[PDB]
């Protein structure tokens, strides 16, 4: 389930778009996936790199940078084989995506519904009736 | 003191201008009002108003800035 | 357009040419010459390759509202 | 109501609040908003379709 | 003018001193986290 | 031939490894000048860089300010000189005071007591360039003038 | 962080979630629309609050609603 | 015209505001 | 052979059906309105081929017909000319008295009072005051006749019928195949040798038959209708070696290659006229020969059919070395299958040429009486500056379309285009700097300058009379322009430029041209040039390179070129688009050719423009002010806005008066753009709400839902009217005031 810290890394020449400071002192991002083919793909920091055939490795600034890649390998490669890490300056890796094995589009046991509000939005508390009070405005 | 006694003709004075980036020629042309320093001339009205309620002096605009103070204060 | 009409008409009145107000404020042409482009030259004057005068200062704090007002966009 | 009736719709936050759409269809099963209403006029988004309850529509 | 010494005395205080003592102390205290 | 490549050997770090930022004379520069220097005190480092920035802030200040065509105009110069060096050494210190917690370690830049110390040397650095620039422009015509002595 | 909330109008057609550019909402069954599925919202920490989820809703209020919040280095889009 | 004296008595009524102003500066943010 | 012809025959039927059904060439807008939003939607990618049809072949169809209509549309515009200048003109008046007569060829109606626009412009006319340079053109061409210009006219007419038939019988008949659209060699060869060496060649021909005779007889004395006929040059050689003897050996000199002969008719004159003012066509007629020389020449070097030629595929590909990577290679492909790429170098590139085209003009004045005729001079100094920087900004418009859209990483790995984007941080923060260093640098040392002038200090300015900024390199490469002839130029005889330095042309007591001195003023408002022009280039560049992505919108390519954001997250991507760079860099663009402008038309009329006194004195029309008042705002609020405004405010009531009209209401279009600008779409939907309710109540509610614009289209909207209004607001209030004092 680890990261394999190994895993070698996309022909990039390098660019100015890269990670900065944060990336080394609050979070870095990283992105595996694995590619049939060795073949050229447009970085979310850049100009175009190259992906090399069987399992590659990245390190981003930013989740939506890592999930544009993601995208980029969906749509234009086929690569259904991504896995999103947040890897924490302490060295602690966190996996993100998909956070359960299968993506959030599909439905999964076992996922329990956060941020679902029984009533419709036109049934939100007026600002009046929760002004003074810590009672939400969800109902 | 100069104003009310020629309220028609002397030009009232805000306040004196000190600026240490003026240069002589800025000193010169705003020393009007009748003295020897630079000056602004007032828009806002408060000698009209001074003098309509009574100021006559430096003396009772003065105790009135004090009476202010006191009553911020 | 409030302080722009108070203005305008209060001073033709006080030259004594009410008339030239009568006369150009019923088209825009009136208010952009008449009004803007005649009463600048004082104020944009107030300093020059000549020299300046006391009014320098709203002749400078006139191109900071401009800058301002520019810089805003 | 019933499919294919018009229907005026007294949902404060729909965008066709007051307005008279038709029912296409209405779910049997345990469902919050069965009847499926369809309008000529399309919404901010471009829907031009929206599922509502009951009590949400009206018959005309 | 009396007190003609004042003004020299009191704008640059006000006008430079003021600003940078207390833009200095706003700059530390919205920096400081405890 | 390549002379540019990926900085540190690091594809997706944000720089780029080039002529201008990685040639073996930009390295020597830097570890020479006193801020990267090894084997140098934050004290050590303040008073290089401080006599340094000190002595040429003296001339803007005396050949293009307020006073510059009086015969005062050094004075007035060096006193410009010495209250920017004021107001700076003042940026350094509250610099100094938000960006590190307090370490008992001081023998880097990047920390509060070493701060305290760089910006210590700076000062004096700063004042004693300053003075120097002071004490050569008044002893020597040539620099008094623009250059023009000679002319 | 921002507050990302969903409404018992969602019809369950996925469309938020794949529009999502952060990961934050996903699918979870539920029996009260047809599809069986409704979104959730379990990682509004990294929504940057890009309201792409808003404009793929065809609902005519959007069930999932953004509520911009608290600002973070995340929720910033911070690459720095 | 106001002596010196007169001034300096403005000045210390302006800094007993200044002393009332700070003590309610800091009532108001606690 | 490979170079061939193909084309599909009757590709499209010529039928109105299509024309019925507005919206036909998308699948979006094809289904019909059902928001006003549509209707905007219509217009505004209509012209975008590349978003209709997935095929390069039917764009580039497209492409060819849409350019024969646009060449049909500039033919039947220049027949109108010509018809304006036959029939509605005092062209034959001016051919007599140059110097007092203005040229006209606009004649109003009598309507509503409207009729006070003809003035009298003189030759005993009425008329609209035209400042094109149309009539010094014609007499530059030695057209001498009106019936000359009604012939004129029909040829423009004929050429526009012909240009409109080709655009239909290139798309509907006979349209070429993508092959034949892609030989940029075959292209490039034709348009250098055949369309720009044969017309330099043709027009040097021209030159030499009739403008030369027509020209000298004109500047001899001879009045217009005792000039022969420009045949009569042709057929009586005689006639022709009068003027010029050296046709008295014909053709033998040339071929022989005995071209000294040839000196009478093509000279290296250079400088003016001194009769008109103008460039001496013996100069002209030699300079387009040499030119058609050259591009002839030029149009040899790509290989076609035979062997012979460079490909230029290889001319790109071998240019690569150590920095730069693969280097050019694979910029063939993108320049033979985008055609965004294409235009984004020929606009950039046409921009730069209408901008030369503006300084060289003024400079050196080309055409007879035009030098003299001031409003001419800066009505095409001012337009070819805003052709020029308009032209620039869709370079980069297009830059960021083909950047968007054409742009393959795949076919782009280490070349000189993913090498770009791979440093855009460090190009971008660079362009920032030293758009901060050079605005700091330029003006605030305006700011200065107001600030000690404010305060009495005049001598601590950066001025002539104070610190002096003197512009030491153009002043030193004004002085090797005045030592040049005879020197580096030795065969010339005058400077290339009387603003280099030399004498004074004047032309009827007016200055043709006279040397451009270059003070502090001049430092000052180059560097605010430098500083207008970085900023423009940081926004449009800044567009270009983060078009595709950046560390804010990692797949903003996916949004496309023209999105208005990525919602109110991330702090807010309002404007993020490439789009909204070309917005933003519109207005930066309007501000540089702005201060272009105003730099021109103050220095111009301050210190070359004017009458010639008694002694050679020159009184400039506004008398040499702009030296130690343009280093001031102020003095350019009051010396050049304040004071030169005087002839639109006061033009009422004269020819002069529709100016006054178009300077108050560019004013309110300007205004009426911030409207526009200020606004979020979101509050005028709230308020059509409103409406569409009293609408509802009356049941009179459109079935076509009233919208507000979209976000993008409340940007493009309050731009264009800004821009109208900024330059229609500035074309008033050039035209006026050059009319009345020049
Ligand atoms: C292309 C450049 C050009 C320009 C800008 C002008 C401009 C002008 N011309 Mg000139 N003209 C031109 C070319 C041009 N002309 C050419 C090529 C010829 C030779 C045929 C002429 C011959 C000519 C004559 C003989 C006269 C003018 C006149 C005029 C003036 C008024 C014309 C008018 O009111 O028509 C208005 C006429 C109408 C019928 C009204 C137009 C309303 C309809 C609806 C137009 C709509 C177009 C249509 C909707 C497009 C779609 C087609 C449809 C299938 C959908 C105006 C200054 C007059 C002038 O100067 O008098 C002093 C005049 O007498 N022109
Ligand atoms: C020597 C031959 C030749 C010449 C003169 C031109 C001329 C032109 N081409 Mg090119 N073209 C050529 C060969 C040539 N082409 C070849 C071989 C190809 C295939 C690779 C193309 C492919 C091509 C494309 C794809 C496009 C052009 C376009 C254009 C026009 C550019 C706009 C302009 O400045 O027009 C104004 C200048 C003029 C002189 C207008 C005159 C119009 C005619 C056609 C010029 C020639 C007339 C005739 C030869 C003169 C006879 C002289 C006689 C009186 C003695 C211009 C008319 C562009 C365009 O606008 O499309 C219409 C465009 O998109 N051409
Ligand atoms: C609030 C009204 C007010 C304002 C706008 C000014 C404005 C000015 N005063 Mg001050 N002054 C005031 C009240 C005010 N005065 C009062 C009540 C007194 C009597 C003690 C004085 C006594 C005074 C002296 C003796 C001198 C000035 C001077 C000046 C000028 C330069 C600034 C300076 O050195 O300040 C110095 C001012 C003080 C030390 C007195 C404190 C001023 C008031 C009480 C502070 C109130 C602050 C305000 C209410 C809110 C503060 C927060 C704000 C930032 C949001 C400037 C024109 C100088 C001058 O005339 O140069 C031309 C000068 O030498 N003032
Ligand atoms: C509002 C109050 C104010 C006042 C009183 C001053 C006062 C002065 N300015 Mg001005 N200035 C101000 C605001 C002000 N400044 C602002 C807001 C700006 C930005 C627009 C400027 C920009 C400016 C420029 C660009 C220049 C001045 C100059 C000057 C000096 C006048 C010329 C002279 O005689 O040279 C004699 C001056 C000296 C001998 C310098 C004395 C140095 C002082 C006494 C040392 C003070 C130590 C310092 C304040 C420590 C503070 C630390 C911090 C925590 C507060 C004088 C010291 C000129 C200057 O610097 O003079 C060389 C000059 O070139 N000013
Ligand atoms: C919106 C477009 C537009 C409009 C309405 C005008 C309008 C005008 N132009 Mg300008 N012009 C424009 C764009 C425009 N220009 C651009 C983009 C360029 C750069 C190529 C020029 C360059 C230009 C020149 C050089 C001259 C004009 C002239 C004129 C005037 C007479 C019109 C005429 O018959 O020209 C007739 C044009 C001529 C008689 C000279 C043509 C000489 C050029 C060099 C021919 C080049 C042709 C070639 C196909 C260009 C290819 C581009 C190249 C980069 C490959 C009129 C004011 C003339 C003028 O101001 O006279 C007072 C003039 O001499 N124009
Ligand atoms: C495309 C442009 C063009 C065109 C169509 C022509 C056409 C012509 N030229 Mg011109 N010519 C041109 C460009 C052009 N020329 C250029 C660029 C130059 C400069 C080198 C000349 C210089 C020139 C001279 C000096 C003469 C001609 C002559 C002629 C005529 C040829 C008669 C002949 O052979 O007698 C040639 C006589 C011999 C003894 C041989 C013919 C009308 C002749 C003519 O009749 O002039 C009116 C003539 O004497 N041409
Ligand atoms: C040779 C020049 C040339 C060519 C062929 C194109 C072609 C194209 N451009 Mg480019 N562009 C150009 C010059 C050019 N442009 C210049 C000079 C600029 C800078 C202003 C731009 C800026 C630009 C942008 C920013 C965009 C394009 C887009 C487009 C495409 C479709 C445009 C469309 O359908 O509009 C149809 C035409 C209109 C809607 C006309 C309205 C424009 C103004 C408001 C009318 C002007 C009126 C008049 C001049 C003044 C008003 C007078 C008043 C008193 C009545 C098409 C590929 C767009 C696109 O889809 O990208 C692919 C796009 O986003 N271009
Ligand atoms: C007159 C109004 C105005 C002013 C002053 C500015 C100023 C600036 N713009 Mg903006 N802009 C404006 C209108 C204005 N803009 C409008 C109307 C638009 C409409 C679209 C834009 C669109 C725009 C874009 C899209 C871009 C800019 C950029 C810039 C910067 C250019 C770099 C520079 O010159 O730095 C120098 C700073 C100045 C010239 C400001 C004036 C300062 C003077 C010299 C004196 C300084 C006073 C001093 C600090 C006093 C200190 C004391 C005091 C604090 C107490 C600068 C911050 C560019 C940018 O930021 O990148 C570099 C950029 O890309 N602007
Ligand atoms: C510009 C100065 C210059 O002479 O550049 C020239 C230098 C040339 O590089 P190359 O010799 O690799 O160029 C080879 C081919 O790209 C040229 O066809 O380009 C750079 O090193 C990048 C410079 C970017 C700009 C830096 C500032
Ligand atoms: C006024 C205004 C509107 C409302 C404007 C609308 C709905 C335009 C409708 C105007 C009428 C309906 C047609 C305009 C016709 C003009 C008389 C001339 C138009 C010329 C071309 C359209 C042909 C917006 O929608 C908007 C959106 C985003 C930012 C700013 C704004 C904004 O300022
Ligand atoms: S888009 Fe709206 S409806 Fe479709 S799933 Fe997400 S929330 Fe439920
Ligand atoms: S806002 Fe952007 S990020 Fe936050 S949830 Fe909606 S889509 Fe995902």
């Amino acid at each position: 389930e680890t990261l394999n810290l190994q895993i070698p890394s996309p022909t990039f020449e390098g660019s100015t778009g890269g990670w900065l400071r944060a990336a080394e002192v609050e979070e870095k991002y990283a992105i595996t996936w694995t590619s049939p083919k060795e073949q050229v793909f447009e970085m979310p920091t850049g100009g175009a790199a190259i992906m090399r055939q069987g399992e590659n490795l990245l390190y981003l600034a930013r989740k939506e940078q890592c999930l544009a890649l993601a995208t980029q390998v969906k749509n234009s490669f086929k690569i259904t084989d991504y896995k999103v890490y947040r890897i924490f300056p302490s060295g602690e890796v966190q996996y993100l995506h998909p956070k359960d094995g299968v993506f959030p589009e599909k439905v999964n046991a076992g996922r329990v519904g956060v941020g679902n509000v029984s009533h419709s939005i036109g049934k939100n508390l007026n600002p009046a009736q929760i002004k003074f009070t810590s009672k939400s405005f969800n109902g | 003191e100069q104003w009310v006694l020629n309220p028609l003709k002397v030009k009232p004075i805000a306040h004196a201008i000190w600026d240490p980036h003026f240069g002589q020629p800025a000193v010169k042309a705003f020393t009007k009002g009748g003295v020897s320093y630079p000056v602004n001339i007032a828009t806002s009205g408060v000698y009209h108003w001074w003098y309509t309620i009574g100021m006559r002096s430096n003396t009772d605009l003065y105790a009135g800035s004090l009476f202010l103070l006191f009553l911020a204060g | 357009w409030v302080t722009f009409y108070w203005h305008w008409k209060h001073i033709t009145i006080w030259q004594g040419n009410a008339g030239q107000f009568n006369e150009s404020s019923t088209y825009i042409m009136g208010w952009l010459r008449d009004y803007l482009w005649l009463n600048s030259s004082p104020l944009i004057n107030g300093y020059n390759p000549f020299g300046m005068n006391s009014l320098s200062v709203w002749s400078w704090m006139f191109l900071f509202g401009h800058l301002i007002w520019a810089t805003g966009f | 109501v019933k499919r294919g009736s018009k229907v005026r719709i007294l949902r404060k936050e729909s965008y066709w609040y007051q307005d008279i759409g038709t029912v296409a269809t209405i779910d049997t099963s345990g469902i919050r908003y069965p009847v499926v209403v369809r309008f000529e006029k399309v919404s901010y988004s471009g829907v031009n379709t929206n599922n509502f309850s009951l009590d949400e529509v009206v018959e005309v | 003018m009396t007190a003609a010494y004042l003004p020299s005395i009191l704008v640059p205080i006000i006008g430079l001193i003021f600003p940078g003592l207390v833009m200095a102390f706003a700059f530390i205290y919205i920096e400081q986290d405890e | 031939s390549q002379f540019i490549k990926p900085y540190n050997d690091d594809p997706f770090v944000g720089n780029l490894a080039t002529p201008v930022s990685t040639s073996s004379f930009t390295k020597s520069l830097l570890s020479n000048l006193p801020a990267y220097r090894a084997g140098l005190s934050p004290l050590l480092r303040g008073v290089e860089i401080g006599l340094t920035h000190g002595y040429f802030l003296v001339g803007p200040f005396y050949k293009l300010g307020p006073l510059r065509n009086s015969d005062v105009a050094l004075l007035s110069g060096f006193f410009s000189a010495l209250g920017l060096i004021v107001i700076l050494v003042a940026c350094l210190t509250i610099y100094g005071v938000v960006s590190f917690e307090e370490t008992e370690a001081k023998d880097q830049l990047q920390t509060a007591k070493g701060w305290r110390q760089f910006t210590s040397g700076w000062l004096v650095g700063s004042v004693g360039g300053a003075s120097f620039a002071y004490i050569l422009i008044s002893n020597i015509p040539f620099l008094q003038t623009a250059g023009m002595s000679m002319l | 962080s921002h507050s990302v909330k969903v409404y018992d109008t969602c019809i369950g057609c996925t469309q938020c979630v794949r529009a999502c550019p952060c990961d934050v909402l996903e699918m979870v069954s539920w029996d009260g629309c047809k599809a069986g599925q409704i979104a959730s919202a379990p990682r509004t920490e990294d929504c940057i609050g890009c309201k792409r989820c808003e404009t793929a809703c065809p609902t005519d209020f959007l069930s999932v609603r953004v509520y911009l919040g608290g600002e973070t280095t995340r929720s910033m889009g911070l690459a720095y | 015209m106001i002596s010196d004296t007169q001034i300096f008595i403005a000045l210390i009524l302006a800094l007993v505001s200044l002393v009332l102003a700070i003590r309610l500066g800091r009532a108001l943010y606690q | 052979k490979k170079v061939s012809i193909t084309v599909d025959r009757d590709p499209v039927a010529t039928s109105f059906e299509k024309w019925a059904q507005p919206g036909h060439f998308s699948r979006t807008l094809a289904k019909g309105p059902k928001t006003t939003t549509w209707i905007w939607n219509l217009h505004a990618d209509v012209h975008d081929f590349d978003s209709h049809t997935n095929s390069l072949e039917d764009i580039s169809r497209k492409i060819f017909s849409a350019h024969f209509g646009q060449l049909s549309i500039i033919f039947l515009w220049l027949s109108g000319m010509y018809f304006h200048g036959a029939r509605f003109s005092n062209y034959s008046a001016w051919l007599s008295n140059p110097t007092a007569v203005k040229p006209s060829a606009q004649v109003v109606w009598p309507i509503v009072g409207q009729e006070v626009l003809n003035g009298d412009v003189g030759g005993g006319f009425q008329g609209v005051q035209v400042t094109s340079g149309f009539f010094q053109i014609w007499r530059s061409s030695g057209i001498t006749s009106e019936v000359e210009l009604y012939w004129c006219a029909l040829a423009g007419l004929i050429m526009s019928g012909l240009m409109i038939f080709a655009g239909w019988f290139h798309y509907h008949k006979a349209a070429p195949k993508l092959e034949w659209f892609q030989n940029a060699e075959s292209m490039l060869n034709h348009h250098l040798s055949g369309l720009l060496g044969l017309g330099c060649l043709s027009w040097a021909g021209h030159q030499i038959h009739v403008s030369l005779p027509v020209n000298k007889l004109l500047d001899a004395g001879v009045a217009p209708q005792e000039i022969p006929l420009p045949h009569e040059f042709l057929v009586n050689r005689d006639l022709m070696a009068q003027l010029y003897p050296s046709f008295s050996k014909g053709l033998v000199p040339f071929f022989t290659l005995n071209w000294s002969e040839y000196s009478d008719f093509l000279t290296f004159k250079g400088g003016l006229n001194p009769v008109t003012g103008g460039l001496w066509l013996s100069d002209t007629a030699h300079h387009h020969l040499a030119l058609a020389v050259l591009f002839i020449v030029a149009g040899h070097m790509y290989r076609t059919n035979w062997g012979i030629g460079h490909s230029m595929k290889e001319i790109l590909e071998a240019h690569k070395g150590p920095f730069t990577g693969e280097g050019h290679k694979g910029l063939y492909e993108i320049l033979t299958t985008s055609w965004h790429a294409q235009l984004a170098i020929n606009l950039a590139m046409l921009g730069s040429v209408s901008i030369i085209v503006a300084h060289h003009m003024y400079a050196m004045p080309p055409y007879p009486y035009i030098a003299t005729d001031y409003p001419t001079q800066l009505s095409i100094f001012t337009h070819h500056m805003w052709i020029g920087g308009f032209c620039v900004c869709g370079g980069a418009a297009h830059a960021g379309i083909f950047m968007v859209r054409d742009y393959n990483p795949a076919q782009n790995y280490n070349n000189l285009l993913d090498r770009v984007i791979r440093h855009r941080d460090a190009i971008i923060s660079h362009l920032n700097w030293i758009c901060i260093f050079l605005g700091f640098h330029s003006f605030g040392l305006y700011i200065h300058n107001d600030t000690m002038r404010a305060l009495g200090r005049t001598q601590d300015m950066f001025s002539d009379t104070a610190i002096q900024l003197k512009p030491v390199f153009a002043q030193w490469v004004q002085s090797i322009h005045t030592l040049a002839p005879g020197n580096t130029t030795p065969n010339a005889l005058a400077t290339a430029s009387y603003a280099f330095g030399g004498d004074v042309v004047a032309v009827g007591n007016k200055v043709a041209m006279m040397p451009i001195s270059l003070g502090t003023a001049d430092f000052m408002v180059h560097h605010i040039h430098a500083f207008t022009i970085h900023v423009t280039v940081l926004i449009l560049l800044k567009g270009v390179l983060f078009s595709r992505n950046s560390r804010l919108i990692p797949d903003k390519a996916n949004l496309g070129f023209r999105f208005p954001c990525d919602g109110p997250g991330r702090g807010g991507t309002c404007q993020s688009s490439a789009w909204d760079s070309v917005f933003l860099g519109l207005f930066w663009m309007y501000n540089c050719i702005s201060v272009v402008i105003f730099h021109f038309s103050w220095k111009m009329q301050s210190d070359v423009w004017g009458t010639v006194q008694s002694d050679g004195t020159v009184t400039h029309i506004t008398g040499g002010n702009f030296a130690q008042s343009a280093i001031t705002i102020n003095g350019w609020l009051r010396d050049f806005l304040w004071a030169q405004a005087s002839q639109v405010i006061q033009s009422y009531g004269s020819a002069l008066s529709a100016y006054g009209l178009i300077f108050l209401g560019a004013h309110f279009i300007w205004a009426f753009s911030l409207m526009f600008l200020f606004s979020g779409r979101g509050y005028w939907q709230e308020l059509i709400e409103s409406i569409v309710w009293a609408h509802n109540k009356l049941n009179v509610a459109p079935a076509i839902q009233p919208r507000a614009l979209s976000i993008t289209q409340g940007r493009a909207v309050g731009l264009a009217h800004y821009l109208l209004g900024g330059i229609g607001t500035t074309w008033a209030f050039f035209l006026a005031r050059i009319i009345s004092v020049g």
